[PDB]
């Protein structure tokens, strides 16, 4: 038939293009990440961009509060975006309520994972444009980044970045970890994390950055908080003096 | 059981007694009321112990999904989940259940929500088999904005007639300190209030 | 544990007579172990025996003692990998005619 | 939207006719030969099997053969995922009828209730057949021996002698010229044999490719043994027929 | 609305059904696993893929746990292996952990997952999972066991058998390579031997994973003073185990 | 039937005795009451017997699923929570009385719940209908800071104490220490109470004292051969 | 093919359906929201179709709640689903939790609504441009919501026809007053931009509505400007345009 | 009164060494009124046992349900369905009728034919796996058989003299109840054969 791919069927060459589309549009914001595990912390930094003026710049963001524990890190368009902040967060409320703790990161990582697999198994559900990463504390697998992708495949990290420009990205990181010869940067504060990881993307990306034009998420110890353009500011002058 | 509630300048402090009794035999002593389902909204339970920790789960599991989507909620709002809830369990279920928060904004205040399900804003709440015997020492003895050590001798004071006339309550004296400092716990064992 | 710590018993071990002598007694300590993990174990002490001369003869035997059982008690991978060592013996000792005729037998 | 790329794989063609009924019953003469002859001693029920390698087990394998109660057994011939699950359909059917009237099913009911669930599927719902075809040996005192096919369709009719899947007219002529309306279980063991000799899709035929079961009156006191057989048992029965 | 309830799989006017035609393409587009059945053990070893060098492999997981005595272990695709593993498992415990009161046999835990395969074949809004599964296990009465259940939803026994895009090579190398008697000390060195001739990749314990459903283990047992019951039968072997199997090739 | 479990600060005893009852009638004199929710969180069941003995299969099922979709090791919590909610909806027409003990990747725990959903913390707990008496033994040689041994004593005395105050206790006393650290210890049979009296005379009779009205032969093992 | 439906992907990252929804919005008319300090302060263009209407009679602004202002563009009647599918959402909060709804809760719910409309065969994506804010009390916030389900903060937002008018015009108000204006002073820079954005619209003639939540002249209600106030702000405009 | 109690009878099951008996008392009526002696309470299902008491149409609606279950055991697995598993099946199909309860009493006997080891079990009502070695009682008068059996019994005895004290242990016990008292059947069951034998017991 004419149809073969407006519906989730192999093709002759046994193949899901459907679910390709969808990794040919999480990238359509054009926003790069980067996310990295230090010794008792994980930092993850994004880029921000703002297409006018007339806009409010606080509320354009990409980093998105599902647990208190549990950041979540969005490549791809924001409607889906969306969608996928308010499933997780439904999750969340679930797993604390039957199970008497709160909901690890790597558990997160299957039920949005399966849930994925039921979107491109349905002839009737598109699926999710959204590349979601994951940064987390834990105590019991320690911190630790997921990476789920629209197809529902997953896997660990040591690093890891996301984006259009990515390939740039995996060069700095893969060189990085060549040298240390480790999985994960001693360093006891989460302070020289920030200031490593906008090292590697100015030096990827090629452009230096500002205040305004960053969006910065930490996760600590058994709190996720986001820095405002301020804390960021001070940040950025402490690079140029090391 | 008895707990209260009891609203001061800088907040609230929040008081019970940890005796939880199934009929003549006391099933443990130590037994805390005090819950925390959000960390600047505690509540106290009462009633029958059942009720009130299943009721505790499901407002816990509503401002959880609040915090995460439209900021921390208020306690005005906590009540309110508590509330509604208690309104379709009233003849299934029974609690008393007295919501007491800090609040950022207002301060610390008290709501008290018996078991039909109605709120009522009030400056101190009693609330229990405890709290028909003290009622009168707590309104007489009673002036807002009181020092902070003058409201954890009267919450002391409250308590130990309760654990004096009603034999329901008992073991040791908690408290919860709601302040815009943090939560500080605080327990007074059985020979200090006596005294006091 | 006994087997990889008799290795140093056979062969290490500076150039003697009883070097010489202990790895024709390795080849009897095999038929005793008779098992799948004796096969790769065989040819590690015939190596350290060819790494250190003592007694020309004496090596190409124990080969060639070594492929009889690799037929008969062991399976047929063991046979081909001993002969593989056999015409290496023989061409490094500079005899052309015999390494030939051992590997084009083979290699059919 | 869905109506847009909606099948419509249940209407009639212009000859009245449903092209997804054929298409079942093409691909199962690309599934093994499972045959079904009736002595009047006991029923053999000889089957092919579709797959053989030196490295498959086909010894634990009962791939074919199916009880679906100690007195009926079935023939399977096609696409193996839709017949399990009517299998256990049938199992449970049987069981039913006897905790309900305590008495074992007559083979002429149980044919007829899987035949009307197969009816289900090409008459409404939009759905695709269920691509199976039964050869039922079994054993009742009403009619006694009764030997049965059923098509995807869902339509059966009672025989002396069939074939189903691979070769179905080639089996077909064979039968009817070395079949005799009383034999012993043994001439229809040999019988049942050679027809699959003649019509094997590989040259060759062979016991480790023979699934191969009886029903037979050699149980005393008017029982019937329902026999699945070893592969070893089939070897010797096939050097005793002279075919290896 | 939705009206996504007419089957999606449909014969072929050629015959054969061609969503399945397309399914199973795609295992022999897949990663490479194999499995080899041992008279008192199994074994099973595949390789661990991912995108880039710097992702995990630890939090990644391609022999899966069904029951203390049967792992699975598949070749296809990633997302739709994940899914069916949890299935295998839910089915498991309630239609025979509750009825029974204890963990299915292999063949009965074969036939069960064949069922889920089956109606991903009938019906609308479904179209096939694109795995082949190989189910090696043992129970006590039949013993040693390994399976093989494919796309279509048939299950069939094996004695030796492998699955993904290095099949057609695998299994001819596994015919000389079989016995009638062979240890399980002995398979594991042949596993490996065969993966390796299928795996370019750097060869560590790290990469291949190696599971056995080889014989009981008391210290996994989680528990001590019940002399009844014993442990896993199961055993998920971790990068070190397989190190020293590497230098014994 | 009773149940004492002992926190410590190493570990956790649960002990229970193995005597059920149905009603004045002993129904059993040995049946394991020591439950294994997981195999690093076992429980003790007082009360109904056909009811304590089906949900810890429920719960059994329902953790292992979960703990395999987590690929983390069990919570006590988790199956303290998986009751409550389960015992809640019949609204006390179950009745389960559970201590629910356990080690887990927080540490060594104890906790009781009761036949209508209420849930009780302690370092002691006491429950079931015998009760009563392991309390009283209890409070006067307790301390915190034991050690599996000090707990180990005084456990299996209470439930000896319980057998000796109490009619439903009897029978053989089973013990589980469950250290951090290491696998459950199921010590059973560490209290055995009395030796049943050696009878003063044998009771075997002789051979065709009865009589036999009709006999016959069935052999259902097999299916008639060929 | 794979260009007409929203369950439909397109290896370009175009899902072709949403996209021609922009296209029904842009036959609508000059809709603004002029962000303020005090609240926020909606005006649209309203047509006089034919001197047969009854004139001030049709309400192109709803209100959700008692606090929250909606004022959209593109398919009418779709609109108006739009906005009933909000006050039911509205109403489902109020009791839920006691308090009339926040704007970003408000903002979640819309959003989420419109999204669904994208990932089924049998529905279509809404075509209209939702302006709508108010006061709640974390201050005054307004939010533009695209029928892809798209929506960002504003200190001024538009839709309609006569956007390309009236965003050179906001970014001027921005530039006059960067540190804002004054919700009464704002009522006459509201009737200046619309009569400005009918000069692409100049074949008819039209009515302007005007309407203001703000917490300091309507105690953070969603109110009409009404009687001699709004005439006001009519000859104002009317008089800088000749 | 009590539903159980209206139709009487007796099961009692005593392990010995490599073998088993289970015994009943055939009569079956209802309050006063002896109907039958041609009812027999005892069902096997391959080489497990079921004997069961109480409630006169639970008895009969359990021999259909769980021989139903035992055929799709046998056709699937291609083995008979083993007692020890029979115990945890007896459990499960009670405890989901847990309201709506079944006012029986499943007394299980087999041998596992794998080791030779002697398995009894026991049920009452809506669960409750009566663990025994030594026997299982059950039945409207469990208190006049619990008796005979505690005494009696003296372990790991011979077929043949398990044969003597089972037969005793319910002729004293049944004409000592009024819900007892026409015909019994002893089951003498090897693990490699089964004898009934039907013993004389005196009328009422």
């Amino acid at each position: 038939a004419g149809y073969d791919r407006h519906i989730t069927i192999f093709s002759p060459e046994g193949r899901l293009y459907q679910v390709e589309y969808a990794f040919k549009a999480t990238n359509q914001t054009n926003i790069n990440s980067l996310a990295v595990r230090g010794k008792d912390c994980t930092v993850v930094i994004s880029q921000k961009k703002v297409p006018d003026k007339l806009l409010d710049p606080t509320t354009v963001s990409y980093i998105f509060c599902i647990s208190r524990t549990i950041g979540m890190v969005v490549n791809g368009p924001i409607p889906d975006a969306r969608n996928a902040a308010l499933r997780a967060k439904a999750e969340a409320a679930e797993f604390r309520y039957k199970y008497g703790y709160d909901m690890p990161c790597d558990v997160l990582a299957k039920r949005m994972a399966n849930l994925s697999q039921i979107y491109t198994q349905r002839a009737y559900m598109r699926p999710l444009g959204v590349i979601l990463t994951f940064v987390s504390v834990d105590e019991e697998l320690g911190p630790s980044i997921y990476k789920t992708d629209p197809a529902g495949y997953y896997v660990g990290y040591k690093a890891t970045a996301t984006g259009p420009k990515q390939q740039e990205i995996t060069t700095n990181l893969e060189n990085h970890f060549k040298k240390s010869k480790i999985d994960h940067i001693n360093e006891e504060s989460w302070e020289k994390v920030v200031e490593f990881a906008i090292t590697h993307m100015i030096d990827a990306l090629g452009t230096e950055f500002s205040k305004n034009d960053l969006e910065v998420g930490v996760a600590t110890k058994d709190k996720f908080f986001t820095l405002s353009a301020e804390n960021i500011e001070e940040r950025l002058v402490a690079i140029a003096e090391q | 059981t008895s707990i209260m509630a009891v609203t001061f300048k800088d907040g609230v402090i929040l008081g019970a007694d940890s005796r939880t009794t199934t009929g003549a035999y006391i099933a443990n002593r130590v037994t805390d009321k005090l819950t925390r389902v959000h960390d600047k909204i505690w509540c106290c339970r009462s009633g029958s112990a059942a009720d009130t920790q299943a009721i505790a789960d499901i407002v816990q599991y509503h401002l959880e999904l609040y915090t995460s989507q439209y900021g921390t909620p208020s306690t005005e709002t906590a009540a309110s989940v508590f509330k509604e809830l208690c309104y379709e369990n009233k003849d299934n279920l029974t609690a008393g259940i007295i919501v007491a928060g800090y609040d950022d904004k207002n301060k610390g205040e008290v709501y008290t929500i018996p078991l039909g399900g109605s709120v009522h804003k009030l400056p101190y709440a009693i609330a229990g088999s405890g709290s028909t015997f003290i009622y009168g020492y707590c309104d007489k003895n009673f002036r807002e904005n009181m020092s902070k050590e003058e409201t954890v001798d009267f919450i002391k004071h409250s308590l130990s007639q309760a654990i004096k006339w009603d034999g329901s309550s008992g073991g040791v004296i908690r408290m919860v300190v709601l302040t815009a400092a943090g939560v500080e716990r605080l327990i007074f064992y059985p020979d200090e209030y006596e005294q006091l | 544990t006994s087997i990889l710590e008799l290795g140093q018993l056979y062969v290490t071990m500076g150039a003697k007579d009883k070097l010489r002598e202990f790895i024709p007694h390795s080849t009897e300590y095999m038929m005793q172990f008779a098992k799948s993990k004796t096969v790769k174990v065989l040819k590690t002490l015939i190596e350290k025996f060819e790494q250190v001369p003592d007694s020309l003869d004496d090596q190409i035997f124990v080969c060639e003692k070594s492929i009889e059982f690799a037929k008969r008690e062991k399976r047929v991978f063991l046979k081909h990998s001993l002969s593989i060592k056999l015409a290496t013996l023989h061409y490094q000792k500079k005899q052309y005619k015999d390494s030939l005729a051992l590997i084009n037998d083979l290699l059919r | 939207g869905s109506r847009r790329y909606d099948s419509r794989t249940t209407i009639f063609s212009p000859e009245g006719r449903l092209y997804q009924v054929e298409y079942a019953l093409e691909s199962i003469s690309h599934a093994g030969t499972a045959i079904g002859i009736m002595a009047s001693d006991g029923i053999v029920l000889a089957a092919e099997r579709k797959v053989t390698s030196t490295l498959l087990e086909q010894d634990t394998s009962t791939e074919k053969l199916y009880k679906l109660n100690d007195k009926i057994a079935v023939a399977v011939a096609g696409l193996t995922a839709d017949a399990e699950i009517l299998i256990n359909t049938a199992r449970i059917h049987a069981q039913n009828y006897l905790k309900t009237y305590n008495e074992d099913i007559p083979v002429e009911i149980l044919v007829r209730r899987l035949s009307d669930i197969k009816q289900g599927y090409t008459q409404h719902g939009g759905l695709r057949p269920f691509g199976v075809s039964f050869i039922y040996a079994g054993y009742d005192d009403r009619y006694g021996y009764q030997l049965y096919t059923s098509n995807p369709s869902g339509n059966y009719t009672g025989w002396k002698a069939i074939s189903v899947g691979a070769n179905t007219s080639a089996a077909q002529t064979l039968l009817q010229m070395d079949y005799k309306d009383d034999m012993k279980v043994d001439d229809a063991i040999e019988l049942a044999l050679k027809t699959l000799s003649k019509t094997t899709d590989s040259s060759a035929l062979t016991y480790d490719r023979l699934e191969f079961a009886t029903i037979r009156k050699g149980a005393n006191d008017g029982e019937v043994y329902q026999k699945i057989f070893k592969p070893q048992e089939i070897k010797d029965i096939l050097v005793k027929t002279g075919i290896t | 609305t939705d009206r996504y309830s007419f089957s999606l799989t449909t014969f072929s006017p050629s015959g054969k059904l061609g969503q399945i035609d397309y399914a199973l393409t795609a295992v022999k587009q897949g990663v490479t696993s194999l499995g080899i059945k041992a008279t008192n053990g199994v074994v099973i070893a595949t390789e661990k893929k991912s995108s880039s060098p710097l992702a995990m492999s630890e939090t990644l997981s391609k022999v899966s746990l069904l029951t203390p005595d049967i792992g699975a272990v598949y070749s296809g695709m990633g997302p739709d292996y994940r899914v069916l593993v949890d299935k295998s498992r839910k089915v498991a415990h309630t239609s025979y952990k509750r009825i029974y009161g204890e963990y299915p046999p292999t063949k009965l835990l074969v036939s069960e997952v064949a069922k889920i395969m089956q109606e991903a074949t009938q019906s609308g809004g479904v179209r096939p999972f694109g795995v082949s599964l190989l189910i090696a296990g043992h129970d006590e009465f039949n013993g040693f066991s390994l399976y093989q259940v494919d796309p279509s939803g048939s299950y069939f026994p094996w004695k030796a058998t492998a699955i993904g895009k290095g099949s057609v090579a695998a299994k001819t190398f596994l015919e000389k390579r079989w016995n009638d008697e062979l240890e399980l000390e002995d398979a594991i060195h042949i596993a490996l031997l065969t993966l390796k001739e299928s795996v370019e990749g750097e060869f560590n314990g790290d990469t291949i994973e190696l599971a056995i459903i080889g014989d009981e283990n008391p210290d996994l047992l989680g528990y001590t003073g019940i002399p009844t019951d014993k442990g896993p039968r199961f055993r998920k072997l971790t990068s070190q185990e397989i190190n020293d199997r590497l230098e014994a090739l | 039937t009773t149940i004492v479990g002992v926190k410590f600060n190493n570990g956790v005893v649960i002990a229970a005795d193995t005597r059920s009852t149905q009603g004045p009638i002993v129904a059993d004199k040995n049946c394991a009451k020591l439950h294994r929710i997981s195999p690093k969180i076992w429980c003790a069941g007082a009360g109904t017997a056909a009811d304590t003995e089906a949900v810890t299969q429920l719960i059994g099922s329902n953790i292992e699923l979960h703990s395999l979709y987590t690929s983390r090791e069990p919570r006590v919590v988790s199956a303290l929570q998986m009751l409550k909610q389960h015992l809640f909806k019949y609204q006390g027409h179950i009745g389960a009385y559970l201590i629910v003990a356990g080690v887990d990747p927080t540490g060594s725990h104890l906790f009781s719940i009761h036949a209508h959903g209420s849930t009780d913390v302690g370092y002691y707990l006491s429950l079931g209908s015998g009760s009563l008496a392991a309390m009283a033994v209890l409070e006067s040689h307790w301390k915190q800071d034991l050690t599996k041994e000090e707990a180990i004593k005084l456990a299996s005395d209470a439930i000896q104490a319980g057998i000796w105050n109490d009619l439903g206790s009897g029978s053989n006393v089973d013990v589980c220490v469950m250290e951090i650290g290491k696998d459950a210890e199921y010590l059973r049979n560490y209290l055995t109470p009395n030796v049943r009296e050696e009878k003063q005379k044998s009771y075997k009779f002789p051979r065709g004292t009865t009589a036999v009205l009709k006999e016959s032969i069935v052999n259902i093992c097999d299916i008639q051969e060929e | 093919g794979y260009d007409l439906s929203n369950s439909v992907f397109s290896p370009d990252g175009r899902n072709f359906q949403v996209e021609y929804a922009v296209k029904a919005v842009e036959n609508g008319t000059t809709s603004i929201g002029i962000k303020c300090n005090d609240g926020v302060v909606f005006a649209v263009e309203k047509l006089i179709t034919s001197k047969l209407l009854v004139p001030q009679k049709n309400v192109k602004i709803q209100v959700v709640d008692r606090h929250i202002g909606c004022v959209y563009s593109g398919l009418i009647p779709d609109g108006r689903h739009l906005v009933n599918r909000g006050r039911e959402e509205a109403a489902s909060f109020k009791k839920l939790y006691k308090t009339p709804i926040p704007i970003p809760a408000f903002a979640d719910r819309l959003g989420q609504y419109v999204q669904a409309h994208t990932l089924y065969n049998s529905v279509r994506p809404f075509g209209v441009s939702t302006i709508f804010g108010g006061v709640d009390k974390n201050g005054a916030h307004l939010y533009m919501l695209e029928p892809s389900g798209s929506y960002w903060g504003y200190k001024g937002a538009a839709t309609g026809k006569g956007r390309q008018s009236a965003k050179a015009e906001l970014e001027k108000l921005v530039d006059h007053h960067p540190e804002g204006l004054s919700a009464r002073e704002a009522v006459k820079q509201a009737a200046k931009i619309i009569y400005l954005a009918h000069e692409d619209n100049k074949e008819k003639d039209f009515e302007l509505e005007i309407s203001w939540c703000s917490l300091s002249e309507t105690n953070g209600l969603h109110k009409f400007v009404k009687g001699d106030l709004l005439q006001e702000a009519i000859d104002f405009a009317q008089k800088e345009i000749n | 009164s009590d539903p159980s109690s209206i139709n009487g009878g007796i099961v009692v099951a005593m392990t010995g060494k490599d073998c088993v008996a289970i015994a009943c008392d055939l009569r079956l009526g209802s309050q006063s009124l002896g109907v039958s002696n041609k009812f027999e309470k005892i069902f096997h299902y391959g080489h497990v046992f079921l004997g069961i008491t109480g409630l006169a149409t639970d008895v009969t609606t359990l021999n259909e349900m769980f021989r139903y279950k035992t055929n799709l055991y046998k056709l699937k697995e291609e083995r008979a369905i083993e007692p020890e598993t029979f115990t945890q099946l007896v459990s499960s199909s009670l405890y989901e009728r847990r309201f709506g309860p079944y006012f029986v009493g499943p007394v299980v006997a087999g041998i596992n034919s794998k080791s030779g080891k002697p398995f009894i079990a026991g049920f009452d009502l809506i669960g409750c796996i009566d663990e025994a070695k030594d026997f299982i009682v059950s039945g409207t008068a469990s208190d006049q058989l619990f008796g005979m059996c505690e005494s009696l019994y003296e372990p790991n005895l011979e077929p043949e003299d398990l044969f003597e004290t089972i037969s005793q242990a319910l002729l004293n016990a049944a004409d000592r109840d009024a819900l007892s008292g026409w015909g019994a059947v002893v089951y003498i069951i090897k693990k490699d054969e089964v004898v009934k034998r039907y013993l004389k017991m005196r009328q009422d």
